[PDB]
């Protein structure tokens, strides 16, 4: 957008509630140990997604920004006025008269931001303004 | 020679050679078993020639290949686009799309 | 099976799946509790 | 330099010439100093076998290189570019018109087009 | 196991032959094999002078029949030797007649990978991303058929019109116009450029898919979806492996020729000529639309 | 090939080596052990081959004598003697053919000539397109 | 506009064979047909920056033009250029020389040089092929002398009519001040030196 990214690893999560409650039968003392890990970064968050196939490689670059991508689109939404509904049936902008479309764009940035029939310069200089990256969009 | 025509000389020179051992195992067959000096010694006026003659016509194909000069390194083509007969042949289709 | 002076330049397994670095990984890892 | 390429290159062709086909001289050659039998002790005469097996078998040896330095050799002569574009098929113009009546009609399908006009 | 037997059997007689002569000079018994110098000391054999000893005819007749043997063992090597690369030259021959067909007929050659073989361009008439053919005998064929990275056996571009139940309306597929060159092998070589065409077209095209949906255009990321009147999908992919409605095949017309025939109106774009007034009406990057304007003619007639 | 040069060596070395060695006989000396050592230097002293190739060359003797059966009288060692001499002489004759030869343009270096001075002629017009002196 | 350039000499009879081994593989042909005014600002006092950038140079672009055709002069396109020389120590480096790529609009054209009262020099015609890769382009030469000073009839006056192709790689920096387009640019057209090495030797030469 200007890292960016996801570490994968392995984990443990030991704890006595589960561990020695039972223990020396179908408990094993130790295991000893190892698990799975991703963790995703930027900015100032890690993700601890669960880790079970079946899996597709698209799963933790979409669903993880896709859960980003509501949380931006609740981002703009709450930095936005209420006079102005976002919704997630598609970042239904509100323009009136018009209505139309608010999506950050899939891998590299500029958003696919959309007008409702042909756009002009509007999505154009928007998204050529994410070209610019500097000064966030919202007022 | 020219084009192919080069290769072409060493493609018929290609049988040329294997037969030269037949000469040769005849050559070893002249007192072996013929038990003649006769053979080999027209053999010897033939084993030679047959060999280096041949062995010429290659390194005179190779100094003429170097007279010739074709560039050894291949090209890295752009990635071409679209040569005429491409085009035009592509308009043809294009009556026959129609 | 069994089993199953040119040229240079050109167009522009590993049976193992990448089972090598695993066992090596094991190596370090047997003892990685313990070391 | 792009001479030193081509002209070391073929120097690098025409003395693997000299290395086979000397081979094939110096093999065929000693074959006949292996013929010598009297004067010499029978266990003497046990080597000669495996060294005309090694001057024969050199020998052949030594025309397959042969046969791979002149493979090489066609590939050179024939690794160069090609003059030009080479002819295909460029049979059958294309109508002009057709084309235009595609293009057209079918944009201009259900339009009131009012002709040109002054 | 032969060599074994005879060269331990010479380490025997290193090691013998160094006892004999660690009689003397130390540094020759050094030699042996360990178990040796473990049991026997060292300077035990000892050499002594006796007899011519003996003599037989054997010898000479030995002499001269394995002489005899060995010669014509040659003469066997050379004749047999003399079959199978005659058959060699029988058999490379055909390859380098094909080349007649290929070079003498002016085509691509260059040198390849560990193949051996040569690495024509058959796409000499070009298209996008490049491609050389890897020349490949095959010996069932005489001939020497040639294939490259593809699973698929035969590959174009299919075209049809969803409906709102996304059933069939319009349709049609992309057809090449027809090499009938005398070589099967060159017309295997314009094959396998179709390929590479068909190829390079639809991928460039889908990777420029990127912002189809400023007009309502979209993907399911396997093709062109076309969101646009009356709930349609244009589905336009790779293939597997009335009058009214001949003219909706004439709008097939329109689609599958004039979108290649932008493959090639690409073909003069990606010669980066990248004029600046068209990057004023233009964002990124070297990418033709194929798609938007044509539609938008579609629109401006809607 | 390495083989032939130790089979190369080795012949070398049974030279007159061997008029030495015809009177030559192993035997171990005083410090060699006695109990039951003895059997495996008497195989060292056993100087068999293989007893199926001892076999063959019995093979070669009663089968050229076979082929005696099939030829019952004819000598021919004594001309072979110029069986070997004509090998003797036709491999001069060979070598005589072989001095007779040509063997292995240099113009070549010279076409770099062409492009020598083409150089320097290169420096020539940019020197116009320099200076432009005239 | 820092150009970044080498030289090689192209013998005629390896010329279009050579072409065979560009114009397939590369943007164009592309013949190039410009008269030439170097006049030269005989001017006092010394020390006169007297180098051959010193001296002013009209460039006038005539590719499409008539062999014959009377308007040119000052109606065909014109342009100027005294340029940076390239740099020092620049040993087989590509030349880089700093450029005033000029443009002028008006029936007046020629006269401004001589409105700044720079005497006529020596002239010549820019005449051979160029090949792009993007910015960067290859520029082999032809340089014939005209028939006569401003007459654009031919034939010309090569120095010798078995003219030198004198094959010229370049490229046109904006600015020298960053390191980007040097070493980027610099790559790029050293493989373009690969490319030209499958058929030919160029080389830096002092400027």
């Amino acid at each position: 957008q200007l890292g960016h990214y996801i570490h994968i690893f392995v984990n443990t999560q030991p704890i006595s509630a589960f561990e020695r409650t039972l223990s020396s039968k179908r408990s094993s003392c130790e295991y000893d140990h190892f698990l799975l890990l991703v963790e995703w970064h930027h900015d100032g968050i890690v993700e601890h997604v669960p880790l079970d196939d079946h899996m597709d490689a698209q799963h933790l670059l979409l669903l993880i920004t896709q859960k980003h991508a509501q949380l931006i689109l609740e981002q703009i939404r709450k930095e936005l006025h209420p006079n102005i509904f976002s919704e997630h049936v598609g970042g239904g902008l509100k323009i009136h008269v018009f209505d139309n479309e608010i999506i950050v764009k899939v891998n590299s940035v500029t958003g696919r931001l959309v007008l409702s029939l042909s756009p002009p310069r509007h999505l154009r200089a928007a998204e050529k303004n994410i070209a610019l990256n500097t000064q966030p969009p919202a007022q | 020679s020219s084009d192919t025509q080069q290769v072409q000389n060493i493609l018929e020179l290609e049988a040329k050679i294997p037969d030269i051992l037949s000469s040769a195992g005849k050559c070893i067959e002249a007192i072996q078993l013929n038990n003649s000096l006769e053979d080999f010694r027209k053999y010897s006026k033939e084993f030679l020639e047959t060999v280096e003659f041949i062995s010429t016509g290659l390194r005179r194909q190779a100094l003429e290949l170097e007279k010739a000069e074709v560039p050894v390194v291949s090209l890295q083509p752009k990635k071409r686009y679209a040569s005429t007969p491409l085009s035009n042949l592509i308009f043809d289709q294009s009556s026959k799309l129609i | 099976d069994n089993l199953e002076e040119n040229k240079n330049q050109s167009i522009e397994p590993e049976d193992f799946s990448v089972v090598r670095a695993f066992m090596q990984s094991l190596h370090s890892s047997k003892e990685a509790p313990d070391v | 330099s792009f001479q030193r390429q081509l002209v070391q290159r073929t120097n690098t062709l025409n003395s693997s010439i000299d290395n086979a086909t000397l081979t094939i001289l110096s093999r065929f050659q000693d074959i006949l100093d292996i013929a010598i039998n009297e004067g010499k002790d029978k266990y003497t005469v046990a080597p000669e076998v495996y060294q005309i097996e090694c001057h024969t078998v050199s020998m052949v040896r030594a025309v397959e290189q042969l046969l791979d330095v002149s493979r090489q050799i066609k590939s050179y002569w024939l690794t160069n570019s090609l003059s030009t574009s080479f002819p295909t098929v460029d049979y059958s113009e294309p109508d002009l018109e057709k084309v235009k009546r595609t293009l057209t009609k079918l944009q201009n399908h259900l339009l009131e087009v009012s002709l040109i006009e002054p | 196991e032969q060599i074994m037997i005879a060269q331990t059997e010479c380490s025997l007689a290193l090691d013998m032959t160094s006892l004999l002569l660690s009689k003397f000079k130390e540094n020759s018994i050094e030699t042996i094999s360990p178990f040796l110098k473990s049991t026997v000391p060292p300077s035990s054999l000892q050499f002594s002078r006796s007899q011519p000893p003996e003599s037989k005819e054997s010898d000479a007749t030995l002499a001269k029949c394995w002489k005899e043997k060995s010669l014509t063992s040659s003469c066997k090597f050379l004749f047999e030797a003399k079959e199978r690369l005659t058959s060699v030259v029988e058999t490379e021959h055909e390859y380098y007649t094909e080349l007649v067909k290929v070079k003498e007929a002016s085509w691509p050659l260059f040198n390849s990978q560990g193949s051996n073989h040569l690495s024509v361009q058959y796409s000499c008439l070009g298209g996008i991303s490049l491609g050389l053919g890897l020349i490949r005998m095959k010996p069932e064929s005489k001939s020497f058929e040639v294939q490259s990275s593809l699973l698929y056996s035969q590959a174009a571009l299919k075209i049809s019109i969803l409906n709102k139940d996304r059933d069939e309306i319009g349709s049609s597929t992309w057809s090449w116009p027809s090499q009938n060159c005398n070589s099967v092998l060159l017309k295997d070589i314009y094959k396998l450029q179709e390929i590479l065409f068909e190829m390079d077209i639809w991928n460039s095209l889908l990777q420029e898919a990127q912002s189809c949906g400023n007009q309502g255009v979209n993907f399911t990321g396997d093709e062109i979806l076309v969101p646009i009147s009356d709930d349609h999908v244009v589905r336009i992919t790779l293939e597997t492996s009335k009058q009214e409605k001949e003219l909706l095949k004439c709008l097939c017309d329109t689609l599958n020729a004039i979108a290649h025939i932008l493959f090639l109106k690409h073909c003069r774009k990606s010669d980066r000529r990248s004029q600046q007034p068209e990057l004023y009406m233009a964002i990124d990057a070297n990418a033709p639309l194929i798609l938007r304007p044509l539609i938008f003619y579609y629109n401006l007639n809607q | 090939n390495i083989l032939l040069s130790q089979i190369h060596s080795l012949s070398n070395n049974l030279a007159a080596h061997s008029h030495t060695l015809q009177t030559t006989s192993i035997y171990p000396s005083l410090e060699f052990p006695v109990k039951e050592q003895e059997p495996l230097l008497t195989t060292l002293l056993r100087t068999k081959a293989l007893p199926e190739v001892e076999e063959w060359e019995a093979n070669t003797l009663q089968e050229y004598e076979a082929s005696i059966s099939s030829q019952p009288k004819k000598k021919e060692a004594n001309d072979a003697y110029q069986k070997d001499q004509l090998w003797d002489q036709a491999r001069i004759i060979f070598m005589e053919e072989r001095e007779n030869y040509s063997w292995f343009r240099q113009l070549e270096i010279d076409r770099a000539t062409e492009e020598q001075n083409a150089n320097q002629m290169l420096t020539d017009i940019l020197s116009f397109m320099k200076s432009g002196k005239r | 506009m820092q150009e970044l350039y080498l030289l090689g000499v192209v013998p005629s009879r390896r010329f279009e064979a050579v072409v065979n081994s560009l114009s397939k593989t590369l943007d164009g042909p592309k013949t190039i047909l410009e008269f030439w005014v170097v006049y030269r600002p005989k001017d006092v006092p010394p020390n006169l920056p007297r180098q051959p950038d010193s001296w002013l140079r009209l460039c006038s672009n005539i590719e499409s033009h008539d062999e014959t055709d009377t308007e040119w002069s000052k109606n065909t396109q014109w342009s100027m250029y005294l340029e940076g020389n390239s740099e020092p120590k620049r040993e087989d480096k590509c030349g880089i020389r700093p450029v005033n790529r000029a443009k002028l609009t008006n029936g007046s054209v020629t006269e401004f040089v001589e409105k700044m009262g720079y005497e006529f020099s020596h002239e010549y015609i820019i005449q051979g092929l160029e090949y792009f890769f993007f910015d960067t382009t290859v520029r082999i030469y032809q340089t014939l002398i005209p028939s006569q000073q401003r007459s654009i009839k031919p034939p010309f006056h090569p120095m010798n009519e078995e003219q030198p192709w004198i094959l010229h790689v370049y490229t046109h920096v904006a600015d020298a001040s960053n390191q980007v387009a040097m070493a980027k640019a610099e790559a790029n057209l050293t493989k373009v030196k690969t490319l030209l090495s499958a058929f030919c030797d160029l080389k830096n030469v002092r400027l």
